[PDB]
């Protein structure tokens, strides 16, 4: 799920975590008010998408960019005026842009030091670890490549939490001096409690700095969520902004379905994670592009079988569908009932390439041959992308 | 230690077995394929449902009370995720040999609180979870593979993908290879067992002649299996290991189906694992419909398939 940079830093600063001062304004009206109640030195006005390059941006009202300073209230209403309600294009949005519903007028604090920190479960060592550098405001690829030795970690027991001595350690090797490092310190285990508390995957702050004025602040920050807490995370999930997602990943999340936009043209529908991956590896590696990552789950039902091969069909860039289930808890018959069934209710007007082994593989088959529906079957993985590739033009 | 804990993985004609969820949907349905297939299964629990029985079989409100009344030493958990890891850590307060985990979607964070008590025990050892189970051919089953594709032979699985194991499993049945042990640790990134731990099992079983590692991006998983295999998979006694890694055309920053499965940071992706790999001595499949030909062609250029007459 993805969160606007308003939402990530409330839920950032209503847990402790020092943010700017912010306010988050519907209407030019509302912009004008909350800078004025700031009783800031100067204001920053950013339009809220998700898509970055906000800064050299244009809306559809004419006005350049959607990151603009001033010290003037009356000019954030104004400016406001020309960015609600508008379209924002930038080098990452699509040529129509993205609309900007709200506007975020907060503070606008200098940086004087900018460090890295991110909090996430190491996939080496069991728990927690913050990673750190002091090498701040680039991607941290960049810094393991060109600096690997500016890369700190602290390994966190979950069951005993994070130490004193811990996040001071992070602190110093982050370069924070002094009472800005006591700061810096404190705000180590803010976050690293945020982290837990909201069933986060990474929290990262790029910059994590301080200001001239001598306070430490997260002044940018990317939080990922786990999936499999959503449960357990109902008012956060709530939250989840789609309005620029890929519009069949978003059809596709009204059914729990697994579904993964790619750049191509044949489209994969299978019932395993590592059989998905390994579907669009072997159409690529037959000369083929496929068009979609698709795992429908262990415990799918015929009802999300029916809805996932409606929105393959439905998509304009699908020439081919390759059906590749290989049954274990998948029962094949779910799968060709809710194939047989999408396709009673509209023609099948690309190829379909089928490969059923498993649980119960002949009654689903049968359902296949007694539907009608023109199909070719395969006889293993290669013959399956072999035949899908052949399909297409 | 935990891996002192290893051997309980292979599981034999006699493991006997309880289910956790046993009154559930899946809980039912897998519990009476398991007994159709010879498994030892000999009850299970659900908590409040105690001093029932369910397909003729007993049912316990813990698993404490399972145990000690069947002998059972294993056991299947097909609980859904809010509650699964309060099964699993039930399973190891009550010092179960091997817990499997089928369920999918667990919370990363209760499986790290998971792995932190199982790492200080070496009574149980935790398969899964996100996982298909194991299989010992003709032996014992528990999970949910298909029982059908197997054969009892001569190659080891191991594999974080329950799809690809079958791939693995019907393509070296069709070969006549066959399978010693299959053990699918599962798509999530925190789990109870690793490649390394199934490949010191199938390195030292006498039954277990080639292997097949199947892995996919996410994670170091893969990279640790081949420092292991470089340590302990050379001389002469060498086991021939063939692998594919899924994920190759993956993007990055995704979770692709499985929550282990993300090229997250940089790190994690399928073409650095490939390297690993060959470096300890396994040999790549370029497709993943060629890993039994592959493997059968290393058996070949060993005369490991010549034949006594
Ligand atoms: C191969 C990768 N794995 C997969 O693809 C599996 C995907 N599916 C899942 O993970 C599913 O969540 C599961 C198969 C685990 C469960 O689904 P299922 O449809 O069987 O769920 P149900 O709700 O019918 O059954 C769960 C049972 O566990 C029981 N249960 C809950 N907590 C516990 C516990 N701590 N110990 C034992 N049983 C428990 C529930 O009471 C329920 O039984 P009941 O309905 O008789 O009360
Ligand atoms: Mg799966
Ligand atoms: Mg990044």
């Amino acid at each position: 799920m993805n969160l606007q940079e308003y939402q990530s830093k409330k839920l950032m600063s209503d847990n402790g975590v020092k943010v700017q001062r912010f306010f988050v304004a519907d209407t030019a009206n509302e912009a004008l008010e909350a800078a004025k109640r700031l009783n800031a030195k100067e204001i920053v006005l950013k339009a809220q998408i998700l898509a970055g390059g906000r800064g050299k941006g244009v809306f559809s009202s004419g006005l350049k960019g959607g990151v603009h300073l001033t010290k003037d209230p009356e000019v954030v209403g104004q400016l406001a005026k020309q960015m609600i309600g508008y379209n924002l294009a930038t080098k990452q949005t699509p040529k129509e842009g993205v609309k900007v519903n709200k506007v975020m007028v907060a503070e606008a604090l200098d940086i004087s030091r900018e460090t890295y920190l991110a909090i996430l479960m190491d996939r080496s060592c069991n728990g927690p670890v913050l990673v750190g550098s002091p090498q701040g405001g680039v991607d941290i690829e960049e810094v393991a490549a060109s600096n690997p030795e500016l890369i700190f970690k602290e390994q966190i027991d979950i069951i005993e939490g994070i130490k004193d001595s811990q996040a001071q350690r992070m602190a110093e090797n982050l370069g924070f001096l002094g009472p800005l490092q006591n700061q810096a310190a404190d705000q180590i285990k803010k976050l690293y409690n945020l982290f837990l508390k909201i069933d986060a995957t990474q929290v990262e702050v790029n910059p994590f700095g301080e200001t001239p004025e001598g306070q430490v602040v997260c002044f940018d920050a990317k939080i990922n969520f786990d999936d499999n807490a959503e449960f357990r995370q109902k008012d956060i999930f709530a939250m989840d902004d789609k309005s620029e997602n890929e519009p069949i990943e978003n059809e596709a999340a009204k059914y729990d379905l697994k579904y993964i936009g790619l750049d191509g043209n044949i489209a994969c529908f299978v019932n395993g994670a590592g059989l998905a991956m390994a579907t669009c590896d072997i159409i690529f590696l037959n000369g083929g592009k496929p068009a979609n990552f698709l795992d429908l789950g262990g415990g799918v039902k015929e009802s999300q079988v029916y809805q996932a091969f409606k929105l393959l069909t439905a998509d304009p860039k699908v020439e081919a569908i390759l059906v590749n289930i290989f049954g274990g808890i998948v029962n094949c018959a779910i799968i060709a009932n809710g194939i047989t069934k999408a396709c009673r209710e509209l023609e099948l007007k690309v190829p379909l390439v089928v490969r059923l082994e498993g649980t119960n593989v002949h009654e689903a088959q049968n359902i296949l041959t007694n539907s009608g529906l023109p199909i070719t079957s395969a006889v293993d993985l290669e013959d399956a992308a072999k035949k899908a590739v052949a399909s297409v033009t | 230690s935990y891996t002192a804990s290893r051997k309980h993985l292979y599981v034999d004609k006699n493991t006997k077995v309880i289910c956790q969820g046993f009154t559930g949907k899946q809980g039912t349905f897998h519990s009476q394929q398991a007994l159709e297939y010879g498994t030892n299964l000999v009850g299970g629990t659900t908590p409040g449902k105690g001093g029932k029985t369910h397909l003729g079989l007993p049912v316990f409100n813990t698993v404490k009370e399972a145990k000690e009344q069947t002998g059972a030493t294993a056991s299947v958990i097909y609980v859904p995720p809010p509650f699964a890891a309060a099964a699993i850590n039930e399973a190891i307060d009550a010092e179960v040999p091997l817990v499997v985990c089928i369920t999918e979607g667990i919370p990363q964070q209760d499986m790290v609180r998971v792995k932190h008590r199982l790492l200080r025990q070496g009574k149980t050892r935790l398969i899964g979870p996100n996982c298909p189970g194991v299989i010992n051919p003709g032996e014992c089953k528990i999970g949910i593979m298909p029982g059908h594709i197997h054969k009892k032979g001569r190659i080891g699985i191991v594999s974080r993908s329950g799809t690809l194991t079958y791939e693995a499993v019907h393509q070296t049945t069709q070969v006549g290879l066959g399978q010693s042990l299959c053990v699918g640790i599962g798509g999530d990134p925190f789990n109870g067992t690793d490649f390394t731990d199934c490949l010191e099992i199938f390195l030292n079983d006498p039954a277990t002649e080639g292997i097949i590692l199947i892995g996919e991006i996410g994670g170091n998983a893969e990279e640790n299996a081949a420092e292991f295999l470089k340590q302990h998979n050379s001389g002469p006694k060498s086991k021939p290991v063939v692998s594919f890694i899924a994920g190759l055309t993956a993007p990055p920053g995704r979770r692709m189906g499985h929550a282990g499965a993300i090229i997250a940071g940089g790190k994690g992706g399928a073409k650095e694992k490939i390297t690993a790999l060959q470096s300890a001595g396994v040999v790549v499949s370029m497709s993943p419909a060629q890993l039994g030909t592959t493997i059968y062609k290393e058996f070949e250029k060993r005369k490991m398939l010549l034949v006594h007459h």
